[PDB]
């Protein structure tokens, strides 16, 4: 998921 | 934790930082309004991301969970952020500086025009109620806890006291009655029930303009999508 | 007004005499359940409930003085509210199950007959779980119920002013009863907002629930009666 | 409307 990207990011 | 032992100025002090900045619009058809809206709140999710990890407490939860509040109140979260930056705007949305639209341009967009009715009711709302940025912080805070709360939690609510417990003391410090403080919290929670209103009606809607692909919904935007269904 | 005119404990009273029965189904336990005939049942059901509930809402303090028109519109979007939080009352008491009725307890298993029914199942058996933790009380229950009323249509909406104020009467009586329980002022505050964040999600599962209805309607599965189309009719 | 019938008597 991108979410989980933006999440860590 | 870390939100649990924050005081409510703290607290409140905490969230005006967390504030999400307010974008710009690209400098009308019915894809030309969808196109704009769309480019627009694919940007603003980026920083209510980023939002809601300065939210205390939403960190100490594990990525999962994150993810699933996320994705059950993001478009409750712009609404409301939209809602708020149109208040002193009357009869008009202001989903960015240079875009300013009223209820006659949401109707190039089918089925549209019955959202914004409900926007700008809920904006009038608060308008008439004379909401507070400190008042507002909290109320998106409490939306980003508690959607999706109940789709999975003692930490969570733990923090929702918290946030009630913020409130009531913005109250106190306007000078308001125990008696106001109570019925004026009431007033605003109640609101959430017609903002999650709005937001499944949204949402629906999204996935209306999905099936004619009126315009190509971005990757995130689709995630997002894929989540209520 | 009358409404306006009383105190919480004249409120709670009122509200509590004015509670619609708990109906039964006609579940005739041999047959195993058909999608169709579980859908047959809970309408057949419901469309009852529906009319005692219009009722019911005749007899919430100040409903009366509305006009027709509001009084139809505050119905129309409320009633699968009023439903589904009343079914999530009475399943309290049954932990995993969902009390439709006194010869109607269904577990979310028998919820998967029906597709697209399940997760709303385990919507309604959270929130039965939820007024379960909370200890939930009889009195907080009708308080509530007739905030939902009142409420969910009222931003849809010249005097929205008097309802406003009745919203505020039943704020001011369940701060009453918490304060008559023992809890502290920190603890009513908190209290009362656990309570009304119920109500978003009861929002959220009747909208859900919405659209799960016009689905089963277009689906054909089993016909809706003339009441429950005229309910959908004004909810897309 | 039935709602309407109803709400009357
Ligand atoms: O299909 N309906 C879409 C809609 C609506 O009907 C009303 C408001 C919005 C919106 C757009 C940007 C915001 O910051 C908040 C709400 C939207 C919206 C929401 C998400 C988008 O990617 C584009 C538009
Ligand atoms: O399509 N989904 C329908 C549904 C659901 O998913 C969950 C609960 C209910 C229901 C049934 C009876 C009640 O008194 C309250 C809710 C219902 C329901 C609501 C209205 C009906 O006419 C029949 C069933």
């Amino acid at each position: 998921k991108i979410l989980h990207r933006l999440l860590q990011d | 934790s870390l939100a649990l032992s924050l005081t409510a100025d703290q607290m409140v002090s905490a969230l005006l930082d967390a504030e999400p900045p307010i974008l710009y619009s690209e400098y009308f058809s019915e894809a030309s309004m969808m196109g704009l809206l769309t480019n627009l709140a694919d940007r603003e999710l980026v920083h209510m991301i980023n939002w809601a990890k300065r939210v205390p407490g939403f960190v100490d939860l594990t990525l999962h969970d994150q993810v699933h509040l996320l994705e059950c109140a993001w478009l409750e979260i712009l609404m409301i952020g939209l809602v708020w930056r149109s208040m002193e705007h009357p009869g008009k949305l202001l989903f960015a500086p240079n875009l300013l639209l009223d209820r006659n341009q949401g109707k190039c967009v089918e089925g549209m025009v019955e959202i914004f009715d409900m926007l700008l009711a809920t904006s009038s709302r608060f308008r008439m109620m004379n909401l507070q940025g400190e008042e507002f912080v909290c109320l998106k805070s409490i939306i980003l806890l508690n959607s999706g709360v109940y789709t999975f939690k003692d930490h969570i609510h733990r923090v929702l006291d918290k946030i009630t417990d913020t409130l009531i003391h913005l109250m106190a410090k306007a000078g308001l009655t125990l008696q106001q403080q109570h019925q004026r919290l009431a007033q605003l929670l109640l609101i959430l029930s017609h903002i999650r209103h709005m937001s499944n009606k949204g949402m629906e809607h999204l996935y209306s303009m999905k099936c004619k692909n009126v315009v190509p919904l971005s990757d995130l935007l689709l995630e997002m999508l894929d989540a209520h269904r």
